[PDB]
């Protein structure tokens, strides 16, 4: 029922920031490949950026909203800043692991994985 | 009559008794305005007025401090002026009222 | 008694009476006063209070209460607002300390408190990495004991002990990568908790 | 009670006398000589250091070393697979499993201690209600694997077949103590 | 300054925890069974959230006890059934639900082990 | 645990016989010297009401004139019984926080003498066996003994539910601890205050005006160990 | 001790000290190893009569905390505790 | 004592052997596999059994600590002996 908000009345203004948001990082995105000599080309990291972000659409709550919002902007403190390094902005592609097959008879024919 | 206060960033006071009676009658003339059923008002009046007792009766800093069982007179002026401010920001909030919003009945309770 | 710890019943008055004068002076933002067997008071009071008390016991004359010992989180699951929020306060003009507290929630954030006492800076970013608590009108917050792309707030309840994933070097791509955690030998959950009471005093009833 | 450091009773004498001789102290560099002698006396001194292969440093009959599971005069093992060491090793290092014997006795099949989980504590030595159990003197035993350090009841119990001419002697001397 | 949002609650995507063991998972909400050996009933009190249990090999190397889910040594302590599924619900577990089975009220005599027709009278005191 | 060995306070008296000339050894090279001086003095500057407000505690309270030790003041053991002065300073400086951790460190020998010389004799663990084991022999030969033993290695003492927070002056300062306590044999929570974080988190106001050589004194002067700090 | 007078007198010349009194490398004026036997006391609890724990258990004398102005269930104005007596200045050495 | 399995791999005191099959016996290749070769099934059944001229006896290992704790054996049944669960000794009634 009734709350108390955080940052935001509606999804409205939530989304407007979360469009800020995506600006910045959307901007600063090829700096980074720059700085620290990441192998993967700003496509695939604006990509990945448009992934992480449509990752928590069905979101509603203006508070969860927020926060994440708040999340977002450290993580762009910490990456435009440099300390984070390539190993953590890295660790968003996986590329030393294989994924759980989407398929109950990939999954079946190796492990118990339901 | 002091060449330190014994601490630091305390600067020794060669005026007292002056600004003490300044800031406790600053302070009386704030806690005049919050009503009478305000037992913030109610007790720092008589703090003050034992205060202004003390310094009126004694000049002397050697005995004027430990009858008011303070530090030293500088702190007891900061002191001072730290009350004046929680005066007029206590004016601004509103503790005297009544309770905001009651919580849940398992909240302040342990074990749970 | 020799093996038994001594009990003065002074510190008991003095700070059952310095509640009832707390909570005289703040009917407002208070609840659930408390001095315990073992001589602490504790003040319970809701989230709209924090910077008033604070203030309050910082300045006014006869608390003192300057020094801000330590603030903590703790997380009980079973309560609608989980995260209590506990602030220890000392005063050096009457030996004295003070345990204020108020609660919280996920997506119910606090107010900070580096206004009142500066110490506060880093203990809400900790508070913020640790059990997932925001603090409004706090100048930066951010991951101060994790690593930079963690994701969780650890000291919860529900995060699990080992955690969700671990680190590695890889010669392939020649860096620290993280993957899926996988143990060699899973820690064991020793149930101990015995079925006997042994406090009756605290004994619930049904 | 307190103390001042670094605090004058009472202000000092501009006299030409204190004058010339804090000058002195500036110019010729007086503070600093005695530093230098202080130096001097300790080249001139028996230093501390002893051949370690050859001098060993002295220890106690308490030491906390490599581990050792024993035995009775008999040659029979002592533990009994009661488990109060594996239940109180902070460090869940201790991984045990047991049967019944063919001659029907209490005796693991299994007794694992990780020594790079260990944090030398001897709360097993404490719990162990038979002196089964001990974190002896040895603590030359480094070595070249991580797998070398995973021990068993075989290692174990080598090693208290080793090194029981004194622990045997150590636990006489302490176990008044406890 | 209150605003309305009457919606489910989640904070799914705040917890950090991934698809795999958020969707993939199975909750179990009951009361801990007593021990048949003991009888004693200060167990019995709190409500208990738990997981299903997955993998558990051996390693080749010692033979121990290897695994993959960080959640097979997680529980939770509850005082209130509504409390135990409103987290649940909250996090986004599937949750199953048990009921607390409590014995019943029984009549004891112990003046029928000594009756003069009836079947309950005792063998051996 | 245990007591002490028949010839241990011997040895510790004729330890705490020289240490006071180490100490001279050692002031004589560092304290009048003018690189020392130079190094220190009117360094990390700190004003009573600031420390107070950042939450310090310790020898960067009591080097700007404050008088706050907690042993003279909340004593938790028998420190009541011992005499020792409390060294406080006037400037705040690095020079003065050296001279107070040097007179505590004589303030040491000076409580030392007192416990040996009034060392009492008895036991030396509360003869409650359900909080602290019974010795060997009454486990092996008592039951009841032996059963405590048991239930105290495999499920231990359990502890009425409440919270404290227990403070200790530690060499750098107030050591806390928030232990919050079920009517179980484990805690449900236990925070720990260490000085080293407020001190680290003033560290930037403490290097105000100051080059790159002087910060790596002020970190210095606060005794900063990293496992109280992150935990 | 193995040191000619000579080089003790150039090291205390150098020092300001006595050093050979107040060494730091120890010469027999340590405890023994392999010390004797002891026989420790026993607690004041080994009575055989009077010794019933309900009079000494200790952890079941606590009681729930003492809960004062609960919300659903001309006095002077006091301090938590009598403010701080100031401390005195030591008559060993209160200076330096 | 240490009998060797078909393959060549000595047994334990517990009867573990890598199965000739096993992949597990490639550790062992340029090293040896640690045994201990005494026997405590053996070294107590060489030891003799104890006689009492009472139908009750108790055991403590030796020493009264540095052995096990004090336990009560019973010597009513002639038939066999009386074995202690910590230590592995056996007495008889006489
Ligand atoms: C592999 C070699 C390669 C070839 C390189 C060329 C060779 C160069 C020669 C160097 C030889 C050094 C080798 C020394 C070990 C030889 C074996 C031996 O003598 O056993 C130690 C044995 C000592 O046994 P100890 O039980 O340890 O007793 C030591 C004293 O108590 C403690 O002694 P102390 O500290 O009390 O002093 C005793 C005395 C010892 O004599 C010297 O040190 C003279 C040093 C030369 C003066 C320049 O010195 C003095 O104090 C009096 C003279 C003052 C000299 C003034 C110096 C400035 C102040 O005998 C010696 O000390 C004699 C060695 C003297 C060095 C001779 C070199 C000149
Ligand atoms: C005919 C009558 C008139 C004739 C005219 C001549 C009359 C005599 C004039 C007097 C001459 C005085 C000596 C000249 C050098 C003096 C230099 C000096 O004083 O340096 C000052 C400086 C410290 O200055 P300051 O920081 O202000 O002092 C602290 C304030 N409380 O001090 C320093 O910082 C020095 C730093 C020294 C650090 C290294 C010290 C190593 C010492 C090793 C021993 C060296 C001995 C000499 C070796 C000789 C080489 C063969
Ligand atoms: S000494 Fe090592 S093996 Fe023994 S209880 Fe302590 S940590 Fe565990
Ligand atoms: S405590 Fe001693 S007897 Fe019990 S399992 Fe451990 S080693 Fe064996
Ligand atoms: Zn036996």
């Amino acid at each position: 029922t009734s709350v108390k908000p955080i940052f935001s009345r509606d999804l409205n203004e939530a989304k407007r920031r979360v469009r800020e948001l995506y600006r910045a990082w959307y901007r600063e995105v090829p700096n980074t490949v720059h700085l620290m000599q990441l192998d993967i080309t700003v496509k695939q990291g604006r990509d990945k950026v448009r992934e992480m972000f449509m990752k928590n659409a069905h979101v509603t709550d203006p508070r969860v909203v927020d926060l994440l919002v708040i999340k977002g902007k450290m993580e762009l403190q910490e990456t435009i800043k440099v300390w984070k390094q390539r190993t953590h902005v890295m660790r968003f592609f996986h590329e030393t692991e294989t994924p759980r097959p989407k398929d109950f008879l990939s999954k079946f024919y190796m492990g118990h994985d339901p | 009559l002091k060449k330190t206060t014994g601490l630091v960033g305390l600067a020794v006071c060669d005026t007292p008794h002056e600004r003490l009676t300044i800031l406790y009658t600053k302070t009386l003339d704030i806690l005049k305005h919050f009503p009478k059923h305000a037992a913030y008002r109610k007790y720092t009046e008589q703090i003050t007025n034992e205060k202004l007792d003390m310094v009126k009766a004694e000049p002397d800093v050697k005995k004027l401090e430990a009858l008011l069982q303070g530090g030293e007179v500088e702190e007891v002026i900061l002191q001072a002026e730290k009350e004046l401010s929680l005066a007029r920001k206590m004016l601004k909030w509103k503790p005297w009222e009544p309770l905001v919003e009651e919580p849940p009945a398992n909240q302040w309770k342990w074990p749970i | 008694r020799p093996t038994v710890r001594p009990r003065s019943d002074v510190t008991h008055k003095q700070l059952s009476a310095f509640g009832e004068y707390v909570a005289e002076i703040l009917p407002k933002y208070v609840q659930q006063v408390q001095v315990s067997c073992l001589d602490e008071l504790e003040i319970c009071i809701h989230p709209d209070g924090v910077i008033p008390t604070l203030t309050f016991l910082r300045d006014h004359t006869n608390a003192q209460f300057k020094s801000l010992a330590d603030l903590t989180a703790v997380d009980v699951p079973t309560r609608q607002n989980r995260f209590e929020i506990v602030y220890n306060l000392l005063s050096l003009r009457f030996n004295s300390r003070i345990r204020v507290k108020t609660y919280a929630d996920e997506l119910t954030p606090i107010d900070s408190i580096v206004s009142v006492h500066i110490a506060a800076n880093w203990y809400e970013r900790e508070v913020w990495d640790m059990f997932g608590v925001f603090f409004f009108n706090h100048p930066d917050l951010r991951r101060i004991l994790t690593d930079y792309g963690f994701e969780g707030h650890p000291f919860r309840k529900d995060f699990p002990l080992t955690g969700y994933v671990e680190l590695r070097y890889d010669d392939e791509v020649k860096r620290v990568v993280a993957e899926p955690v996988e143990l060699a030998q899973e820690f064991r959950k020793f149930d101990l908790n015995s079925p006997w009471e042994a406090f009756p005093a605290y004994r619930q009833p049904p | 009670t307190y103390k001042y450091v670094n605090k004058k009773e009472q202000e000092s004498e501009v006299d030409m006398k204190s004058a010339t001789d804090n000058a002195a102290r500036i110019l010729m560099w007086t503070e600093l000589i005695r530093g230098l002698g202080m130096t001097l006396s300790y080249l001139f001194r028996e230093p501390a250091t002893i051949n370690y292969p050859f001098e060993k440093g002295p220890l106690s009959p308490r030491f906390r070393g490599e581990h050792a599971l024993r035995r009775y005069p008999s040659g029979e093992e002592r533990c009994i697979a009661c488990k109060l060491c594996e239940a109180i090793c902070p460090a869940q290092a201790i991984t045990i499993e047991a049967e019944p014997r063919a001659d029907g006795s209490r005796r693991t099949t299994r007794y694992d201690i990780d020594m790079t989980k260990c944090i030398y504590c001897g709360f097993c030595q404490e719990a162990c209600p038979v002196d089964a159990i001990v974190e002896g003197p040895n603590f030359e035993f480094s070595t070249e694997t991580h797998e070398e350090l995973l021990y068993n009841k075989e290692k174990l119990l080598n090693n208290g077949d080793k090194w029981e001419a004194e622990i045997a002697a150590n636990i006489q001397a302490d176990y008044l103590y406890r | 300054q209150l605003i309305t949002v009457d919606e489910k609650l989640d904070i799914t995507t705040l917890t950090g925890v991934p698809e795999e063991h958020i969707k993939t998972r199975k909750v179990r909400i009951f009361v801990p069974a007593r021990n048949n050996m003991q009888s004693g009933v200060n167990n019995t009190k709190k409500w208990k959230m738990e997981f299903d249990t997955r993998e558990r090999w051996e390693n080749p190397l010692m033979g121990w006890a290897s695994t993959a889910d960080p959640l097979s040594n997680m529980v939770l302590t509850f005082s209130a059934k509504e409390d135990a599924i409103a987290f649940a619900e909250k996090n986004g577990w599937s949750y199953d639900v048990e009921e607390k089975k409590v014995p019943k009220p029984k009549s004891k005599s112990y003046g029928a082990n000594f009756s003069w027709n009836k079947r309950t009278r005792v063998s051996t005191k | 645990h245990q007591d002490l060995p028949l010839g241990l306070l011997d040895d510790i008296y004729e330890f705490s016989k020289n240490f006071s000339l180490r100490i001279d050894e050692v002031e004589e090279m560092l304290t009048n010297n003018r690189i020392w001086r130079n190094r220190t003095v009117d360094i990390g500057v700190v004003t009573a009401e600031d420390a107070l407000n950042y939450g310090f505690s310790g020898v960067m309270l009591r080097g700007s004139g404050i008088q706050w030790d907690l042993r003279k003041t909340q004593p938790y053991d028998v420190y009541d019984q011992v005499e020792f002065d409390v060294p406080i300073g006037s400037r705040g400086d690095c020079y003065d926080r050296y001279l107070c951790r040097v007179e505590e460190m004589r303030q040491s020998l000076r409580i030392i003498e007192q416990c040996l010389n009034k060392m009492p004799p008895g036991e030396i663990k509360v003869d409650d066996a359900k909080v602290s084991p019974p010795k060997r022999a009454e486990m092996k030969t008592s039951m009841e003994s032996l059963i405590h033993h048991f239930k105290l290695y495999t499920e231990g003492y359990q502890v009425p539910p409440g919270a404290t927070y227990t403070a200790i002056e530690a060499p750098k300062g107030e050591f806390g601890v928030y232990l919050v306590s079920d009517g179980s044999s484990r805690p449900y929570r236990c925070k720990i205050k260490a000085p080293g974080f407020a001190h680290l988190a003033g560290l930037d106001k403490m290097s105000k005006g100051h080059m790159l050589a002087d910060v790596v004194a002020i970190i210095g002067t606060q005794d900063i160990v990293f496992g109280e700090i992150d935990r | 001790a193995s040191a000619t007078r000579v080089i003790q007198k150039l090291r205390n010349w150098a020092s300001g000290q006595d050093l050979q009194a107040k060494l730091q490398l120890r010469y027999q004026e340590i405890a023994k190893r392999t010390q004797p036997p002891p026989k420790l006391p026993v607690g004041p609890s080994h009575k055989l009569s009077n010794n019933y724990y309900c009079t000494r258990d200790g952890r079941r004398e606590v009681v729930p905390p003492s809960i004062i102005m609960s919300s659903q269930k001309e006095k002077k104005a006091v301090t938590p505790a009598p403010p701080m007596k100031r401390w005195e200045l030591s008559k060993d050495q209160p200076y330096l | 004592g240490v009998q060797v399995s078909p393959s060549g791999e000595k047994i334990t005191h517990t009867g573990q052997v890598y199965d000739e099959k096993d992949y597990r016996r490639v550790r062992f290749v340029d090293r040896q596999k640690e045994v201990n070769e005494n026997f405590a099934i053996d070294l107590i059944a060489q030891q003799p059994v104890n006689e009492v001229e009472h139908r009750i006896i108790a055991c403590d290992g030796g020493g009264g600590a540095l052995g096990h704790p004090k336990v009560y054996i019973n010597l009513d049944k002639e038939t066999k002996t009386g074995t202690c669960g910590y230590c592995g000794l056996q007495f008889k009634q006489h």
